[PDB]
């Protein structure tokens, strides 16, 4: 994988900033804005469950509410349930996808399908 | 929904009778003409008016109901539940504007299409416009299925509804593209042949008239304004649908035709343009038929009596004068 140019191997090393220069419009807003006391409280909980795996293992699902969240890349791997409103789901953090938010995965609404036209 | 199915019949026909007769309907007629239970039909319109099945009026002097528009409405329904053809309600409303499609289904489980008239002088009259329209409708609804034509099947018509086939699609109008336009063509300009062989001719055969079943046959439905072909003008309202459906795939799906159809053929087909000599046991009948109606006169009478509203009334000031005195 590669992103912007810069493949995997780069993208761990680097600085906080570095990675604001490779990131889209919207996501270079919020790193200068800043993550706050409770999303400083979620990327801590996430080397935990990776360090204290089996190496064969991707790490345990570990529950959240901040689906707004970016994937950084050091949150690849991390098998985070995000939550919809109702009850969890299931999201493999790829390399993909660190540009998107994690609240995409998460997909709230039960897709349509439709049942006959009532009394009109 | 429906869950009263008793006293409910016999006070909304009651209203029927009157309204075919008079305007607004008191409620002392009402109890007479319903003479099977006495007295307690009063709060049955109390509950009437909860729903929408009858209206109230005390204008000046006139005191009484009127039946309103979704009232005549469950009195259909009604009727056809006991003829065995609606049981449930489906839930695929066409709302329109000179009638509401209903889908109706039966004890079978079979789903068919319901047809509801709402014209909209009093109400009375617009109530009354609606029970000719669709005894009218129904009448070629049965003459051209009987004689060959792609029209839904008629099943039942009771005072404004009628029940068809369900045939399941979309309107010409919304059409983005047809697989075989030549096909559906063809189709089209004999139906409108067939019609004239027929002695009739459309008058309105647009694209707002027709419905294609999964692109393959064209269906014709809403028949009150169709002419005789003995009319002077016959062959223009002939001419103008031919150039509307020519011009149409023309506009729509880049059709020019090869085929151009202008026979005059009338009639090869049925003219639908139309469309001790006294035995005991009779004694004993019309003696019977004496002894009830002047029961029923004198019941009337009783129900007459029913002013219940007039005495209410008179009662509420003379406790405001005592008191003031």
């Amino acid at each position: 994988f590669t992103y912007r140019g810069v493949d995997l191997d780069q993208l761990l090393d680097m600085s906080y900033e570095q990675l604001m220069q490779l990131y889209s419009a919207r996501q270079r807003r919020r790193l200068n804005r800043g993550l706050r006391r409770k999303q400083h409280s979620l990327l801590k909980r996430l080397r935990k469950a990776k360090k204290e795996a089996p190496p064969m293992e991707k790490p345990e699902v570990v529950k959240t509410h901040l689906r707004d969240m970016i994937i950084l890349p050091e949150m690849v791997g991390s098998m985070v349930g995000v939550y919809n409103g109702k009850t969890f789901n299931q999201v493999e953090i790829k390399p993909e996808m660190i540009g998107h938010y994690l609240g995409e995965f998460s997909i709230t609404y039960k897709p349509v399908k439709h049942g006959r036209p009532g009394i009109g | 929904l429906r869950y009263m199915s008793r006293d409910d019949f016999r006070v909304l026909t009651a209203v029927e009778m009157g309204m075919k007769n008079h305007e607004i309907v008191p409620g002392s007629l009402i109890a007479s003409i319903a003479s099977l239970k006495h007295g307690g039909c009063n709060k049955v319109l109390r509950e009437l008016v909860k729903h929408k099945l009858i209206a109230w009026e005390r204008t000046k002097t006139v005191q009484g109901y009127r039946l309103t528009n979704a009232g005549y409405d469950y009195l259909a329904l009604k009727t056809l539940s006991s003829r065995q053809v609606v049981e449930s309600v489906g839930n695929q409303m066409g709302v329109g504007k000179e009638s509401d499609i209903y889908i109706v289904a039966n004890e079978e489980g079979q789903q068919f299409a319901l047809k509801l008239h709402r014209l909209g002088r009093h109400n009375v009259s617009w109530l009354y416009l609606s029970r000719l329209s669709a005894m009218k409708e129904f009448a070629y609804m049965k003459a051209l299925y009987e004689r060959k034509f792609p029209v839904p099947k008629p099943i039942d018509y009771n005072r404004h509804a009628v029940v068809m086939e369900l045939i399941n699609g979309y309107p010409l109008c919304q059409i983005h593209h047809v697989e075989d336009p030549a096909s559906v063509y063809d189709e089209a300009m004999e139906l409108i042949v067939k019609l004239a062989n027929h002695g009739l001719i459309h008058g309105d055969f647009n694209e707002f008239n027709l419905i294609l079943d999964e692109s393959d046959h064209i269906t014709m439905i809403d028949f009150p304004q169709m002419v005789s072909t003995s009319h002077p003008n016959a062959e223009w309202y002939f001419d103008r649908d031919v150039k509307c459906i020519k011009d149409f795939f023309m506009k729509r799906f880049s059709y020019e035709s090869e085929l151009f159809p202008t026979f005059k053929d009338i009639r090869r087909e049925d003219t639908l343009d139309v469309e001790s000599t006294i035995p005991p046991e009779l004694v004993k009948q019309k003696v019977k038929r004496q002894l009830t109606k002047q029961q029923k006169s004198a019941v009337r009478r009783r129900l007459q009596k029913g002013a219940n509203i007039f005495t209410k009334q008179r009662r509420e000031n003379m406790q405001n004068i005592k008191s003031s005195l």
